[PDB]
DNA sequence: ATCGATGTATATATCTGACACGTGCCTGGAGACTAGGGAGTAATCCCCTTGGCGGTTAAAACGCGGGGGACAGCGCGTACGTGCGTTTAAGCGGTGCTAGAGCTGTCTACGACCAATTGAGCGGCCTCGGCACCGGGATTCTGAT
DNA sequence: ATCAGAATCCCGGTGCCGAGGCCGCTCAATTGGTCGTAGACAGCTCTAGCACCGCTTAAACGCACGTACGCGCTGTCCCCCGCGTTTTAACCGCCAAGGGGATTACTCCCTAGTCTCCAGGCACGTGTCAGATATATACATCGAT
């Protein structure tokens, strides 16, 4: 048959995904994690669907900054497989915690 | 006795939790002035006040000598106000407000201090009906006009009737002589004391029963202290009566969990509790018809079963499922010979693992078909009829969010079983009442099976009667209701005619208070027994089980 | 003219500005040419950001300036990406870029 | 209830800049929130100013002091040419 | 309805995608746990303020400008929502 | 010549209150007033905010304690949070 | 007055001026300073505290600068909140990285 | 007069931070990065004092800009 | 005799973790500051208070990107900070942009 | 270096609902006038900055020997990518229920304003003891054998 | 391990200048009273949130296989380091000159406030075309041979 060598999917979806606009992370997971979430605070708290988009939002926005910047430190170590360290590396940098 | 600063370095950081509450605790925090707040009627309402200062002073000069006390005053304090104010006022909403602080603070503190829990409990309010109507119904804190605590009348249905006299039954009573009062009254949980250390406890936290320990309730701290362990509960569901029957159904159940194997799997046990023979007479209508003329006899000899399924959890006994049965052995006389009705099932949703807990309601169902089969029962016969609302087969007050299924979800889950019973060679077939019939060639209402309790001689004596002296409707009323009608063949054809007597190796079972449901759900209200939470099924249970093996 | 935004020859309100400066409390007495030159470098601002955005959608062949445009606009521009740093634009996306070490060989 | 918003000048300067152009609702929400935050920022610097020097006033010197600081090299220049041009042609007349 | 272990939502391929975008081009099978983890420390830090918001003017609906604000507020400002 | 102010004594009658054998030096004097400025004006904008927010033009004690708990950590908001309604219970009974 | 008149120690006075002149709203509610006040002083008691207890560890009965960067830098709460603050004659945590360290 | 802050300088700020063996390029990139830092800062103090119709930057100056770029100093008397 | 070469170094940071006197020498740093200050308006006067202000920020400042390149470097499985470090730290934290 | 199989861009037809414009209505902005204080400006004083000269000595600069770490290459093991079949549940479209946001009208308690008043706090003076410093000793690490 | 050999901590004695206490006053906080409105609160409307049910199909999950990459190891080399010696210019002390920061007094003109009038702008409705979507095609390109 016919099977493409490992790692050029993976910039095929590089190219894709940073292309398009579209949220990623999906719509129902993630407003029953921020219900669930919201419920340790204050019991019965009612959410506009428009508050929970913005905050699926800004969850989108600050993971995609956080990967780059570990992708980023992954390449200055040498190597190309972002790992767990790399994300608290770049938050610990970033002034973040 | 706790030392005063022992309880107040506790509890006061639970009432500053409600101080720091603004605006809400303002209104609550010095004593009500009715004449300065603009209210004269205040202490004609409210005979016991209270608020956070009287409430800190109390504290700070130990005035309490146990937590409970410090509790009863801070919930008087709410209640006060949730009594004299609307429900749609200010000050009722901030002082729910507070209540919902104050029962997050206060639970782990308690049981800091050695107790069960902090949370202030009471039971379910019961359901008023109306001797006006027939299921006419008075509602939570609506108000309603009674007279002698026995006749009650919904504000709607007592200005009803013209004039001033109401007739309860052949008497006459004068309006001016009935109550009037709200639905609003809720019983407390009570308390039992340990007899080491003197702490008050929930009896139904700590499920202690007079009866089962004699020799008086010792908390389970004071019991590790010492490392005793209670006596143990001879009043088991294990340990009632063993029958042929609740063997057989209990080892169908256990051999289905043992083949599932799923993780946290309990046994189960079903004991048969009563076993008594009785009659269907049938009623003036059809009587009339067909008894009269000797095409019908005037009434059907059946035995009556109750049985029960129990799972340990926690340690402890839970009654999850129970069934009453009719039976119409070999002597019975047609159209009722050889068959089989259940008469009611009902169950408390507590069973684990939850998803097996469909699977074994079913093979409960098909093991009793198979069993009655192997006696030589031909037929089954099921009505799908789910409880009106507010209405409980047999266990009283079940757990709010256990839903009760409408009739095509409870159709279907009928069906399911038998789909179940039909591969495994169990059920030979099963139709709905208007097939049945027309298989049969039914002609008359005398053909069918008539039943204690049962729809069919209900509608057959509106339709005798509406008809001026009637079977006219009989396929249309069949067809009409057919989804909810189960006719279950378990002796197919030609066996059917030609089998031996019946003969049950089972003892009949004399109990009283499980002839039929009545009785069981008249103690549990009665007694405060509802199944309406985990821990009150416990103690529904248990006291259940006592009673049971004490007769 | 009457209205005081035509006579700076701006398009901004400075109406708006001015009851604007002073309904949130950021001084007791708000002068005269403070609106007029809020309204005028808020305008220009706008304008360097509306050159931009449609510039960037002509590029992509439409009509219609969408949010992405925007983000393209404001992520290219050296000054206006120090200015919007720490903004993130609902709906934006971001600069399509793959580091060189990533790439085959 | 009228809700105060700075769509038709916005769609106006984008008219000047680009005769041809349309701007989606989103991109409008965008811009309006944009000028808000801008707006926003000038004004409190312009008051932390104006509460350093003891002063009581928010005159045109603090809002053009205020647009030096905020925005980059040439976005300040640019914008205190603007400003001062449009202040100009406003005492003229 | 009570709720738990929602934070699974956030599935393998959903951060898989994330990082794609990001410019990563190849993910140890350790990072879609500890993702998860710096998720959740993130929106315990944003909806803790805007509720704050909330239960001050007295109301029982986290409104848009709510999120909006308390994200204002940690430097991470939020442009189409409201302002 | 100008009166200026500070918080220099208050910070004396705390640290003689909290460590009696305690002294401090001029410079950590300086610092510990620019702190308690910085802290006072982080609070008075936030509640300043509220206000303007919730379109209400008075800064009350609610909006005071809502910025404490914006502003400050976990434990810290707590603390401070319960001071505050400790010392305005005391002001508004005793007189 | 009225900072004894609430058991506080700093003044209610003069942050009551304060919240008036720096214009942060139209007007100031009566409960306001008061609160204010009381946040004032226990933030500065706790600060205080921990750098008195940092200055008995290292001998002198004189807090200086560097006492005050150790007790805030040690504590984690007033870390997090004093995060982007820096201190004159402050000084730094001793601290050296496990890989520097000899083997 | 970048050349001002001298390599051993730059040595021991390091040693302070706590790194213990430098390259030969950090001194030349420190210098760089110092320079570009007090390019910032010491345009913001001047334009606050152009603006306070001034010439002499008051230590004032100096804390305001530091605390607009999220530096604030204390010790100074903000 | 002779310190092996990675010793006198541990020595020096325990002695100046423990001090806090300034490390940049005051008349050059002085000089830098009105360089500097030339090329924004000619003939400015600085009260000495506030070049010790900006030294103190500027040694602050400093020393906590060093900190930072350190993570960097030893995070990069190496001991010796370099200029790309500097400038990665100081990348990833989102000063530079 | 070709072949082929796959993905991507391009060219065109169809349909839709989101954007552009036209209209009525109403309230916020504009115009004219006035009273008042905040700010501009002149003058003065004295603090504090700048500039400079000499010495002293600590620190910067430079050269050298070499040990240790950066870096390149290699080989090994496996964790991750890719594709495929299977299974889960998100997405969508309705359908109903109603708590709660939002607006309005009434009323009053709370805060601004102002005059009189006095003590809390700030400026200045003066003392002594907490700490800077120094010399001597005890202890503690580090490196070669 | 065991020695020498520098570094560092401890202890005690001397001194000095900065903090802490005391005194005078003056201006800002306090008290008392009045007046106006911002906000609390009750009541109403009705939208947007929540729940639910069924159906479709994209998307997630599990699994097998292979390979490109992480990583540990080893060798080479050059480059910072520690140290000794020579050079310089920071630092401190002191003096001298003058700019401008700060303060005060005076005057005016810029703005807040008030009223009265009318047009810019918003909600609403309606009409159409830019773009989404589907389909066929030409080209790019990635990998095996």
């Amino acid at each position: 048959p016919h099977r493409y060598r490992p790692g050029t999917v993976a910039l095929r979806e590089i190219r894709r995904y940073q292309k398009s606009t579209e949220l990623l992370i999906r719509k129902l997971p993630f407003q029953r994690l921020v219900r669930e979430i919201a419920q340790d605070f204050k019991t019965d708290l009612r959410f506009q669907s428009s508050a929970v988009m913005a905050l699926q939002e800004a969850c989108e926005a600050y993971l995609v900054g956080l990967f780059e910047d570990t992708n980023l430190c992954a390449i200055h170590a040498k190597r190309v497989t972002i790992m767990p360290k790399d994300i608290q590396l770049a938050r610990r940098i970033r002034g973040e915690r | 006795i706790f030392k005063p600063e022992e309880l107040r370095q506790a509890l006061m950081p639970t009432l500053e939790a409600l101080y720091r509450q603004d605006p809400e605790s303002l209104p609550f925090r010095q004593p009500v002035d009715p004449q300065l707040l603009g209210i004269p009627d205040y202490f004609d309402i409210v005979k016991s006040p209270m608020d956070l200062s009287t409430i800190k002073r109390k504290l700070d000069t130990g005035q309490y000598q146990e937590p409970w006390q410090y509790v009863d005053d801070i919930w008087l304090m709410f209640n006060n106000a949730w009594l004299y104010n609307r429900k749609t006022s200010r000050v009722y909403k901030y002082c729910s407000k507070l209540s919902e602080v104050f029962e997050q603070e206060i639970d782990p503190v308690m049981q800091s201090l050695g107790y069960c829990c902090g949370r202030k409990l009471e039971f379910s309010p019961q359901t008023l009906c109306c001797y006006g109507k027939q299921l006419c119904t008075i509602p939570r804190d609506a108000t309603y006009y009674s007279y002698q605590n026995r006749y009650h009348f919904c504000e709607k249905c007592f200005n009803e009737i013209q004039g001033e006299s109401v007739s309860l039954g052949q008497t006459t009573i004068n309006k001016e002589q009935f109550s009037k009062r709200k639905n609003d009254t809720l019983d407390p949980e009570l308390f039992v004391e340990c007899t080491e250390c003197g702490r008050k406890m929930h009896q139904i936290c700590v499920l202690h029963h007079e009866i089962i320990w004699p020799a008086g309730f010792v908390c389970d701290g004071c019991l590790k202290k010492s490392a005793r362990t209670r006596k143990e509960n001879k009043f088991s569901a294990k340990r009632l009566p063993s029958t042929r029957l609740g063997t057989f159904l209990e080892n169908r159940v256990n051999d289905f969990l043992r083949r599932q194997n799923h993780p946290e799997s309990g046994e189960v046990t079903v004991r048969v509790v009563h076993a008594s023979d009785k009659t269907v007479e049938v009623k003036p209508g059809m009587k009339a018809r067909f008894v009269d003329s000797g095409e019908m006899a005037e009434s059907f000899p059946y035995r009556t079963k109750a049985l029960f399924a129990f799972e340990e959890i926690d340690g402890v006994d839970l009654c999850f499922f129970g069934m009453h049965v009719q039976e119409y052995g070999s002597d019975c006389p047609p159209p009722n010979q050889r068959r089989v009705y259940i008469s009611y099932l009902d169950s408390v949703h507590f069973f684990r693992p939850k998803c097996l807990r469909t699977a074994v309601y079913h093979e409960i169902l098909i093991g009793y078909l198979e069993y009655v089969k192997k006696l030589g029962y031909t037929t089954g016969h099921i009505w799908a009829c789910p409880p009106s609302e507010g209405d409980d087969y047999i266990f009283h007050c079940h757990p709010p969010d256990q839903k009760i299924p409408k009739p095509k979800r409870l159709q279907e889950w009928f069906k399911k079983m038998l789909d179940k019973a039909v591969s495994e060679r169990i059920v030979h077939d099963y139709k709905d009442i208007f097939k049945q019939a027309t298989e049969d060639r039914l002609t008359s209402a005398k053909e069918l099976p008539y039943f204690e309790g049962d729809f069919w001689p209900n509608v057959l004596e509106e339709s005798i009667k509406e008809s001026g002296g009637s079977s006219q409707k009989l396929y249309a009323t069949m067809e009409k209701h057919k989804e909810v009608f189960f006719v279950i063949r378990l002796i197919a054809g030609p066996a059917a005619n030609s089998l031996p007597p019946i003969v049950d190796p089972d003892p009949l079972i004399p109990c009283d208070l499980m002839d039929g449901r009545d009785a069981f759900l008249t103690l549990a209200r009665d007694k405060h027994l509802e199944f309406s939470s985990l821990r009150r099924a416990q103690w529904s249970t248990m006291c259940m089980l006592v009673e049971l093996h004490t007769q | 003219a009457k209205t005081r935004s035509s006579r700076a020859g701006l398009q901004f309100p400075v109406g708006r500005v001015h009851r604007l400066l002073r309904k949130g409390n950021y001084s007791e007495r708000v002068g005269a040419g403070a609106p007029v030159y809020l309204a005028a470098v808020l305008e220009y601002l706008t304008a360097e950001i509306l050159e931009l955005a449609g510039n960037a959608a002509r590029d992509n062949k439409k009509t219609r300036i969408i949010p992405r445009h925007l983000q393209l606009a404001i992520r290219n521009d050296e000054e206006l990406n120090k200015l919007l740093g720490r903004v993130t634009i609902a709906q934006g996306g971001v600069l399509p870029n793959i580091q060189a070490v990533l790439l085959p060989k | 209830s009228r809700k105060e918003s700075y769509s038709i000048y916005v769609y106006k300067v984008l008219k000047q800049v680009h005769p041809d152009t349309g701007i989606s609702s989103k991109a409008m929400g965008i811009m309006n929130s944009f000028v808000n935050d801008i707006f926003e920022r000038i004004a409190g610097e312009a008051s932390r100013l104006a509460h350093y020097n003891k002063r009581s006033t928010i005159t045109s010197r603090e809002i053009q002091t205020a647009v030096r600081l905020l925005l980059p090299g040439e976005l300040a220049k640019h914008a205190v040419s603007e400003g001062t041009k449009a202040v100009t042609k406003y005492t003229s007349a | 309805k009570v709720l738990r272990d929602n934070i699974q939502g956030i599935t393998k391929p959903a951060i898989r995608r994330l990082a794609r975008r990001g410019g990563v081009k190849r993910i140890s099978g350790l990072i879609y746990e500890e993702t998860r983890g710096v998720l959740k420390v993130f929106l315990e830090n944003v909806i803790r303020d805007a509720v704050t918001y909330t239960e001050h003017a007295k109301r029982k609906t986290v409104t848009a400008m709510d999120v909006v604000y308390a994200l204002k507020r940690q430097g991470r400002t939020l442009y189409g929502f409201g302002g």
